[PDB]
RNA sequence: AAACUCCAGUUGACACAAAAUAGACUACGAAAGUGGCUUUAACAUAUCUGAACACACAAUAGCUAAGACCCAAACUGGGAUUAGAUACCCCACUAUGCUUAGCCCUAAACCUCAACAGUUAAAUCAACAAAACUGCUCGCCAGAACACUACGAGCCACAGCUUAAAACUCAAAG
């Protein structure tokens, strides 16, 4: 018949999924420098997925490591850190505008 | 292949023969945790 | 199965901390432990002031052991640690290297959910 | 992003108790509300305090 | 819907309660 | 139960575990496992002694079997933990699921219903 | 298509062409178009490996003067 | 209304009517009472667009139909 | 240097100097801003009590306590007590949002002092005793 | 009590700009939740109470993020009238 | 106003109470319920349906016995308000909220939408609400009120719960 006629594949120009920053390395308690750029410098709170930017799975973890890592006496609560306030910026925040 | 994995960590594992020993190595040395990450998904192992 | 113990010991000079170490691994063993390393993080101020023991701690020394011990033997670790006046803090967790991570092919969309309504003329 | 509607309302499909209860259905009106007047506040308090205070000393 | 049916229900219940304890 | 020295049901085939440290032994063994995997080895040995062929788990025996196994565990949890009624509740459905399988056994094959009873100690009660 | 499978990966490797498509003119030919006209003639030969017939069409088109400018 | 101007003048050329504005309630189902009682009603309407300027359809559709006129529509 | 909102962490070593004194070493103004009075007192690095002032000592009773010029004459009480035993610079540490948490600092500028770090103390307790229970007005 | 004073919820003025400080601090409280926070917790709100303003403030973003999302995306044609006359 | 001044602020020590942020997540459990941390045990069923009562559970309140004391708080007392105010507002303090061991077995226990399987075709379809339906099964309902009542029976319940009528009355109720 006639060759021109669409045919059924996968959408080729499909682009990648996306993966959150954290995707693919593991979250440890122990870990408190990276736990810290989840936090807030002034208050010490956890920021939620809209701030951070991570995945649900990842959110959990960094979530419940936080939880752990305060407790145990390897984070402070009520603020953040010093020493871990110069690390690089992944949080959607700006507080000074 | 685990067991044979498992059969070479053993070698490594603390005994009440070389616990003072180990203990005194634990002392020396000095483990790190601590990484941070980027916007760009890169690990950023500190540097000290 | 495999734990690890998350212990902060007090400021102590290295004799009494290798002594304090010491006593602690042979506690494990003597509940049937199979300890496999000893990992030391370094003395750091502590985040918060811990009164353990009728004395308000500001510095201490986190170690980890890395150990392979029965269910049962948890339970009594945790009440020796209690017990024990050189320790500011000793928390049993199991191994986080045993939990394996599912691969994560990345974030899926979710549409706008659509037909909540009727569609009536309102 | 704005948050998901999947499962959210009490529906014949939806297996779950329901997470929120909307008392108006959620359809975008055709309107938005009408620009509400700030709240008169008292002004000059400062000055009024200062000029009041020497009064009392003089 | 109104409560009217309820408040039927409510007023019996609490003369109930009330002539029970009186009595 | 089995004894602790038990080697993991995972383990126990796997070609030359015999010659392995003792420390490696111990490491795979009962004592250094959970609940959960000694009573992976109670449901074997039950398997092999009663059912004619073990490798088949989703007849109507083998299900009674791994049943019966489970209905076991939460009677030693529930010593323990009385005032436990989540699992009061399990395992109450776990001993009506098993009535219903042995009396669908007992309709089915008579022969080897009977093994099932004489093997797992069940004795078929006929309902009120 | 057939050549969606080329035109995807071609996009991917080097991008938008610097010709700027003109869809005014039903004839125009575009670089991306010139790679599936090339990668199917190459087909018409016999080659069976997409990433062997991809690298030679690439070539193929390097020596007619066609600018390639990879995303690396 | 991107076409208003050409319909038109369109409609002029060829001899025709056209109605490119905005469509009065009544034009057609109330016709002998807006125009007068000897007006006489279209015999075909062609649609150039079938929607109104709220994505829905020009209410003619319908009243057209009402009418018993036949539509031409793209 | 580009200026730093954040406080200096006293253990690392730090150029920022107050009239030769350090973060560590300047007195602190607690200042209390309930919803019906506004108390402020002074205080050394050490803990050692300077000034005392709330809206009740400045001669407001009953409502009149709950306002902003109340607060403001309170702060300024405080600072002319403060100023008298050589306070300049204060470190303010007010607590609770009554309606003269503002107002309180204006009087402490306005009697001399100088601010020179704002830091909010209050007290929000995490899951703590459950409060009264809501009014029915 | 424990913790560090003089590190958590503290801003530093700058050339004496005292009002410039309390905005950027009294904004910063607002952005974590914590004045809200504080004002609910003066009176105990009970659980079906917190629960039925929590499904209204659900509700509310819900509802806000889209018009937001339509305004947006109609600004766009807020130009002049091309057509003018037709 | 009363109350407090054995008060208030700073600093230090300091629970058998309650668990910010995360959570814009929507998960777990039969439902009731479950959102601080750790560990142990652990989340029935390879067809489905299947009980006011059998079997086992079931928020809050409440009962019995022994403990705990931060805060909250029926009742009660004081202050204020009012024509009165046995309320709404303020202060103080109980039972109670917690733990242990037994009861009691109720809820707008409602997502007022039963379990399982399947459909989106046509007249979709009273109205409103959360679109309209098919197969199959159990449960339940036949005007309003009397009536979450009387009587009988069962129950660790004894001012209780479950089951649950009739007479007279009306031409409406919904
Ligand atoms: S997207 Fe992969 S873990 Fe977050
Ligand atoms: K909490
Ligand atoms: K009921
Ligand atoms: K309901
Ligand atoms: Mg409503
Ligand atoms: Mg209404
Ligand atoms: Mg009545
Ligand atoms: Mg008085
Ligand atoms: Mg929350
Ligand atoms: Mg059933
Ligand atoms: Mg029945
Ligand atoms: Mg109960
Ligand atoms: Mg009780
Ligand atoms: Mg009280
Ligand atoms: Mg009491
Ligand atoms: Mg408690
Ligand atoms: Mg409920
Ligand atoms: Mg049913
Ligand atoms: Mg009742
Ligand atoms: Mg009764
Ligand atoms: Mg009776």
């Amino acid at each position: 018949s006639n060759e021109d006629l669409p045919i059924s594949m996968e959408n080729p120009y499909k682009e990648p999924l996306k993966k959150c920053i954290l995707c693919g390395k593991h979250v440890d308690y122990k870990n408190v420098q990276l736990l810290s750029q989840f936090v807030s410098p002034f208050t010490g709170c956890i920021y939620g997925r809209h701030i951070t930017g991570l995945c649900g799975k990842k959110q959990k973890e960094i979530t419940k490591a936080i939880k752990r890592a305060q407790i145990m006496g390897f984070m402070p609560v009520t603020y953040k850190d010093p020493a871990y306030l110069k690390d690089p910026k992944v949080c959607n925040i700006r507080y000074r505008e | 292949r685990e067991v044979l994995q498992l059969q070479e960590e053993v070698k490594n594992f603390i005994t009440r023969e070389n616990l003072e020993a180990r203990v005194e190595a634990a002392l020396d040395s000095r483990k790190n945790y601590n990484w941070a990450i980027t916007r760009e998904g890169l690990v950023v192992r500190p540097q000290r | 199965p495999r734990y690890e113990l998350a212990l902060i010991l007090k400021a102590m000079q290295r004799p009494e901390t290798a002594a304090t170490l010491k006593r602690t691994i042979e506690a494990l063993m003597d509940r049937g432990a199979i300890v496999r390393d000893l990992e030391n993080l370094g003395e750091r101020a502590l985040p918060y002031r811990i009164s353990a023991h009728s004395q308000q701690h500001n510095r201490g020394g986190y170690f980890l052991v890395d150990f392979y011990a029965p269910t049962a033997a948890v339970e009594s670790m945790v009440e020796h640690l209690s017990r024990d006046i050189d320790v500011i803090r000793g928390n049993i967790v199991k191994h986080p290297l045993t939990q394996e991570l599912k691969e994560c092919e990345g974030i899926v969309p979710v549409p706008l959910a659509e037909k909540l309504y009727s569609t009536k003329k309102r | 992003a704005t948050p998901s509607l999947r499962g959210r309302l009490a529906r014949f499909g939806n297996p779950r108790k329901p997470v929120l209860k909307p008392n108006k259905p959620l359809i975008l009106a055709n309107r938005v509300g009408e620009r509400r007047r700030e709240k008169g506040e008292a002004t000059c308090i400062t000055e009024m305090s200062v000029m009041m205070a020497c009064w009392k000393q003089n | 819907k109104n409560v009217l049916k309820i408040r039927r229900r409510k007023m019996n219940h609490h003369k109930y309660r009330k002539l029970v304890k009186k009595t | 139960d089995p004894p602790p020295s038990t080697l993991l049901k995972d383990y126990q085939n796997v070609p030359g575990i015999e010659k392995v440290d003792d420390v490696v032994k111990r490491l795979l063994s009962l004592e250094m496992a959970n609940k959960k995997e000694m009573l992976k080895i109670k449901q074997e040995q039950f398997m092999k002694k009663i059912v004619a062929n073990p490798e088949d788990t989703r007849s109507l025996e083998a299900r009674i079997i791994a049943l019966s196994v489970k209905i076991r565990s939460y009677e030693e949890h529930l010593e323990k933990h009385r005032k436990d009624k989540a699992h009061k509740r399990y395992l109450l459905m776990s001993i009506d699921q098993r009535k219903k399988m042995l009396k669908n056994l007992r309709n089915t094959n008579y022969d080897v219903f009977e093994k099932i009873c004489w093997g797992l100690g069940i004795e078929y009660t006929f309902p009120p | 298509y057939h050549e969606d499978r080329i035109r995807a990966k071609f996009y991917s490797v080097y991008g938008s062409g610097q010709r700027a498509f003109d869809l005014f003119n039903p004839n125009f030919k575009s670089t991306c178009q010139r790679f599936v006209e090339k990668y199917t003639e190459l087909q018409k030969l016999g080659e069976t490996d997409e990433e062997k017939l991809f690298v030679e069409t690439g070539k193929a088109l390097l020596a007619e003067g066609v600018i390639l400018r990879r995303v690396g | 209304r991107q076409f208003s101007y050409l319909i038109e003048n369109m409609a002029r050329d060829c001899g025709e009517y056209a109605h490119t504005r905005y469509f009065r309630g009544g034009m057609l189902t109330n016709a002998r009472l807006l125009f007068g009682p000897t007006v006489r009603l279209p015999d075909l309407i062609i649609f150039l667009h079938t929607l109104n300027n709220i994505f829905e359809p020009h209410v003619a559709v319908r009243d057209a139909a009402k009418m018993n006129i036949p539509t031409v529509g793209i | 240097t580009k200026f730093s909102i954040y406080p200096p962490i006293p253990g690392e070593e730090s150029s920022l100097r107050w009239a030769g004194k350090k973060f560590e070493e300047i007195p602190i103004a607690h200042i209390k801003a309930s919803h019906n009075n506004t108390q402020i007192q002074v205080v050394s690095a050490s803990n050692e009590p300077l000034a005392f002032a709330s809206c009740g000592t400045e001669g407001f009773r009953n409502a009149k306590k709950g306002t902003g010029i109340a607060a403001q004459t309170a702060g300024i009480a405080a600072a002319a007590r403060a100023k008298q035993k050589g306070v300049i610079h204060i470190r303010v540490v007010v607590k609770g949002l009554g309606p003269g948490r503002l107002s309180a600092m204006h009087g402490l500028i306005m009697g001399g002092l100088e601010v020179i770090s704002i830091t909010d103390n209050t007290p929000i307790p995490h899951x703590g005793c459950r409060p009264r229970k809501a009014r029915k007005l | 009590a424990k913790h560090l004073k003089f590190i958590a919820r503290t801003v530093m003025v700058q050339e004496g700009n005292v009002e410039s400080a309390y905005r950027t601090l009294n904004r910063i409280l607002t952005m974590d939740g914590l004045i809200e926070d504080i004002k609910h917790r003066r009176y105990y709100e009970k659980p079906c109470r917190r629960r039925q303003r929590e499904s209204y403030e659900r509700c509310r973003r819900i509802y806000n993020m889209e018009m937001a999302r339509k305004i947006n995306f109609l600004m766009r044609k807020n130009r002049a009238d091309p057509w003018q006359g037709c």
